[PDB]
RNA sequence: AAUUCGAUACAACGCGCAAAACCUUACCAGCCCUUGACAUAUGAACAACAAAACCUAUCCUUAACGGGAUGGUACUCACUUUC
RNA sequence: ACUGGAGGAAGGUGGGGAUGACGUCAAGUCCGCAUGGCCCUUAUGGGCUGGGCCACACACGUGCUACAAUGGCAAUUACAAUGGGAAGCAAGGCUGUAAGGCGGAGCGAAUCCGGAAAGAUUGCCUCAGUUCGGAUUGUUCUCUGCAACUCGGGAACAUGAAGUUG
């Protein structure tokens, strides 16, 4: 039967493949990856109390508390 | 109308419906942050007394709490050198036993001459 | 969201079938509603606010598979001229390639086609 | 024979050489290239090699063509010890 | 403590691939014999910074340098005394 | 009749019906299985006892596990499935110490050791 | 090390290693 | 020809973002029911591959290289249609076997020279 | 006793099992649990001993239970339905779609 | 020029370290900055009813930071914009 | 209470973890965090590269390798468990002596991924400083990264320190 042997012709192979057919290193693996720019970027994650006037202006007046408090004994950071 | 503000912020900043509801607990501080927020004003200005400060937790607070156990510590009044402890104690004053709540979380505040802290080790009456 | 989970994927691209095709529904269901059309007309001069607020509170639009058209056009055009004789060869891979991957964002994958555009008219 | 070294893995073997980005400038200067392989095409230069202080002077010879530029530099300067 | 991390992650969120697996494209590929330096060295010499390797990714509660675990962000610290004080999900004693 | 036994993180099921002579473990023949050097004998004790070996039929099989837990688990199947006669055999076997599991599953690590017992050495 | 042990212990792959080595033998007969 | 599908619905747990596993689409078909000719479903199963259920009949086409899941469902289909096409040419290859293998031994297959030279009478 | 076209069901969680939760699909309950590890250590110094560590673990929980087979028009009945449906976790309901050719 | 620092009998010394190319890093030299990278108030200020800055991209120099442009994008009666 | 005995799968806290008093030792760390007090405020502060943290006459500590033939090696065959996987785990095919390379069925994972090592079968060795022993120790190479002379692994092949129970 050569139709056992002629019934393979199959290179095309629709499912979208990248093909190399002697295999030189080849920049598809350097865009395979899912990106690296923003996912690991964004990683400090964020306190509310950057909102709320209500704990700002009031930790703010507590440092200056201080100020105030070593301004009084002069000890404090001149210029 | 603050809840209305919360659910104005948080919400903005996350981008989710949410549902802010608070609940008057009616016999006051029988949790242990709150005792511990709240020993920790008296002990912010002014000064005040740590055997008062166990003589109003005698006085208001024993309904059928199991027991309470009080730990401070800090630089303490007043030679100001040599930092040490204190701590009193009650009926039943237990943790190595199980199936006990027992609540638990400490606090720091300070008086100029470094910081002194308190831990509050609250227990709770079970099968009420 | 997700289909009618009765047909299948019926796209082939096709088209949008516009507005004013709710004759249909009123054929369908207009069976509880009343005897005007300039009901139906301010329907629509409202809709037109619900868009907005669709579009607002919903998403900025995604568009279709004619990405990989306007890609492919991409890379035909960052060549733009017959220079190497392998620059094309590789704009054609970098295209059939960086259409795979099923994260890289929609919009860097054509901004890296404008950026070979770019250095190669630098070049 | 080590020119001819260089020559055979120009880039018939894949990694190439990887010089250190100040290869586009003059030669002979203080070069804190530091990990800079050394560059055949530019042997017998009297080039002074890396200065974060005490730049330690090196004549570019045919012998040095793989190594790093600052091939003459050697840090860990301790071989020394009588009690 | 973070000050400085911070502006190099988003550096590198500034030269981002869009520049940097751009300066990356002709490096592998082999017959753009064409100086491959204009994709290699007088442009991919990104100023020594704005890299991936050169991120520590720091913890965010106190901000210990190293020993961050990269899950919850903090350190060994506090994620220990932490999840001791509650307010951590489900992490639980390993008492098998 | 059907038994099952484990031992060592190995579990072996088992299946007895008064045949004649099969043994087949993975359905597989199971001198092959477990290779000649051992475990033979060991699987064979269980039945040179008030049996001439000539009466019963084994269908099993075993996963998970060694070379001694597989055997262990397959020999306390047996010894599970040995209820064919049901209040006459345990009389048998208990003697012997044919009927308990080894109890001995392996004792975990804990910290700060290199073992269960095992300790660094101060000076 | 060298041996097929040593490569194993040290956790790479030498010349008495591989794990297509182990396929190729069969496809090859 | 009736198909199997799957394709995920899993919650976002509240952080107002995409889940990962949503684009996933699973398509089965089965080429005993899709009544072809042996050939090209033979040449349609190696084009596939190890995508194909053999034990039973089972085409499986999933591209999660698409976003959202009406770019997967119509992705589906494409593939689809495409491998249908490029099978249904096996028919006509196996035809054109025939026609060689024919050939090359009608000629030396004696007493057939009559016609290959009454193809010439009639030239 | 089995299901063909279906929407299943799988919950994962930290506490599934028992919430009054919407446990009226045919086919109730099975899990597979898996376990995770994590121990780090005692101390809170960054001066000392390697030596002491306590150990904290992670235990996800994962329930299935199968939809019956709600067909073109019940598939999206209840689709809606659920849409939002709230429980206080995460969980995933999976379709199997037949369309003919 | 650094061979960073803390640990010190059982109860320190494969210890912080669950990971030193640069980074990590305090330590050492060159390279500079100094209301500074960062925070409030601070008005002399500058004026814009849209300028400036500022930022996606192009070019050039710096061993690198930068910096110099240079487009373009982009706007606030508040400008982070300035000392 | 102890000793047996019974049953039982488990007998006397069955095994393991977890859990750890008063308190002691000015124990440890202001270099995690927090903090008193004291100093610098064009500096002990901020950032950039280089270079250092890796060296060495030297002792001590912990871990690894073995001096063998209960064994070293080559070919055959047997059996795990936890686990890990989207800057991801990747079967198969092809390519390289191989490390590597080409590309990719499936898999966000009871479903996709992962030659167990001992052991066992035969053979070689036949007792050596050896086919035991492998540091130092050449050429090619390659992984990453923008970057491997001072300052990461990895493979090919040659050299083979000491080591005979300390």
């Amino acid at each position: 039967s050569a139709v056992g042997r002629g019934v393979t012709e199959a290179r095309a192979r629709i499912f979208g493949h990248m093909l190399n057919p002697t295999g030189q290193r080849s920049p598809h693996k350097i865009l395979r990856k899912k990106l690296i720019g923003d996912k690991v970027a964004e990683w400090y994650p964020y306190d509310i109390k950057n909102e709320d006037p209500n704990v700002l202006a009031r930790e703010e007046k507590e440092r200056i508390s201080k100020l105030e408090m070593l301004k009084r004994r002069d000890k404090g950071p001149p210029k | 109308y603050e809840v209305k503000k919360m659910r104005s912020f948080l919400s903005n900043r996350t981008n989710t419906k949410t549902l802010i509801e608070s609940v008057k607990i009616k016999s006051v501080y029988q949790s242990a942050s709150l005792i511990a927020q709240d020993i920790s004003f008296q002990l912010k200005n002014k000064r005040r007394s740590f055997h008062s400060i166990f003589a109003k937790i005698v006085k208001e607070i024993p309904k059928g709490v199991e027991g309470i156990r009080i730990c401070f510590s800090g630089r303490l009044k007043d030679a100001a050198e040599k930092a040490q402890t204190k701590c009193y104690k009650h009926r039943k004053t237990s943790c190595n036993v199980f199936n006990h709540k027992i609540d638990y979380a400490p606090v720091e505040v300070f008086t100029r001459y470094g910081i002194l802290g308190v831990k509050v080790w609250i227990s709770y009456s079970q099968k009420k | 969201a997700a289909a009618a989970a009765a047909a299948a994927a019926a796209a082939a691209a096709a088209a949008a079938a516009a507005a004013a095709a709710a004759a249909a529904a009123a054929a369908a269901a207009a069976a509880a509603a009343a005897a005007a059309a300039a009901a139906a007309a301010a329907a629509a001069a409202a809709a037109a606010a619900a868009a907005a607020a669709a579009a607002a509170a919903a998403a900025a639009a995604a568009a279709a598979a004619a990405a990989a058209a306007a890609a492919a056009a991409a890379a035909a055009a960052a060549a733009a001229a017959a220079a190497a004789a392998a620059a094309a060869a590789a704009a054609a891979a970098a295209a059939a390639a960086a259409a795979a991957a099923a994260a890289a964002a929609a919009a860097a994958a054509a901004a890296a086609a404008a950026a070979a555009a770019a250095a190669a008219a630098a070049a | 024979e080590n020119k001819m070294m260089s020559r055979s893995v120009w880039k018939d073997p894949f990694v190439d050489a990887f010089l250190m980005k100040k290869k586009n400038a003059a030669l002979n200067r203080k070069i804190w290239s530091r990990r800079s392989t050394i560059l055949p095409e530019y042997v017998d230069s009297a080039v002074r090699i890396y200065n974060g202080k005490t730049h330690v002077r090196c004549k570019i010879t045919e012998g040095k063509v793989g190594h790093k530029f600052g091939e003459f530099a050697f840090t860990r300067k301790v071989k020394k010890h009588a009690k | 403590r973070n000050s400085a991390d911070h502006r190099r992650r988003l550096l590198a969120a500034r030269f981002e691939l869009r520049r940097k697996l751009y300066k990356a494209f002709c490096k592998d590929p082999d017959l753009p014999s064409e100086m491959r330096d204009k994709n290699r060295y007088k442009l991919s010499k990104l100023p020594r910074n704005s890299a991936f390797a050169r991120i520590r990714n720091r913890c965010v509660f106190t901000g210990r340098s190293r020993s961050v675990t990269e899950l919850f962000r903090v350190s060994r610290i506090v994620f220990r005394g932490l999840a001791s004080k509650g307010a951590l999900m489900g992490i639980t004693k390993s008492s098998w | 009749a059907y038994g099952t036994g484990r031992r060592k993180c190995s579990i072996a099921r088992v299946w007895i019906q008064p045949g004649e002579g099969k043994f087949q473990v993975n359905e597989k023949e199971f001198d092959v299985y477990f290779p000649m050097l051992d475990h033979r004998a060991a699987l064979l004790r269980p039945l040179a006892e008030t049996k001439t070996l000539g009466r019963w039929d084994i269908k099993c099989t075993v996963k998970g596990g060694g070379t001694t837990g597989q055997v262990g688990a397959i020999q306390l199947g047996i010894s599970r499935a040995l209820q064919n006669w049901e209040p006459d055999m345990r009389t048998s076997l208990r003697a012997a110490g044919f009927l308990t599991r080894d109890s001995r599953v392996v004792e975990r690590k804990k910290p700060g050791k290199a073992k269960a017992r095992k300790s660094f050495q101060w000076v | 090390k060298k041996t097929k042990k040593g490569k194993r212990f040290k956790g790479s792959y030498g010349n008495s290693r591989g794990k297509k080595q182990k396929m190729i033998e069969r496809i090859k007969d | 020809p009736i198909l199997r599908w799957q394709s995920r619905i899993v919650f976002a747990p509240g952080g107002d973002a995409w889940h990962p596993k949503n684009r996933k689409v699973k398509m089965s078909v089965t080429v005993k029911e899709l009544g072809l000719s042996k050939h090209q479903a033979k040449r349609l199963r190696e084009l596939v591959g190890k995508r194909y259920h053999s034990g039973k009949d089972e085409l499986t086409i999933t591209s999660e290289r698409f976003e959202h899941r009406e770019e997967n469902r119509k992705d589906c289909l494409r593939t689809l249609y495409g491998l249908i096409e490029e099978a249904g040419k096996a028919n006509k290859i196996a035809e054109d076997i025939r026609t060689s293998y024919v050939k090359q031994r009608l000629r030396a297959n004696p007493a057939f020279m009559q016609k290959l030279q009454a193809k010439i009478i009639r030239s | 006793k089995i299901k063909g076209t279906k929407i299943c069901i799988a919950i994962r969680s930290f506490v599934n099992p028992e919430k009054q939760a919407w446990c009226l699909p045919p086919h109730t309950r099975k899990v597979a649990m898996p376990d995770t590890r994590t121990l780090y250590t005692v101390l809170r110094s960054p001066h000392v001993d390697k030596k002491s560590r306590e150990q904290f673990e992670m235990r996800f929980k994962k329930r299935f239970l199968v939809i019956k087979a709600q067909s073109h028009e019940l598939s999206k009945k209840l689709f809606w339905l659920k849409r939002y449906r709230i429980l206080g976790a995460q969980y995933e309901l999976q379709f199997h779609c037949k369309t003919r050719l």
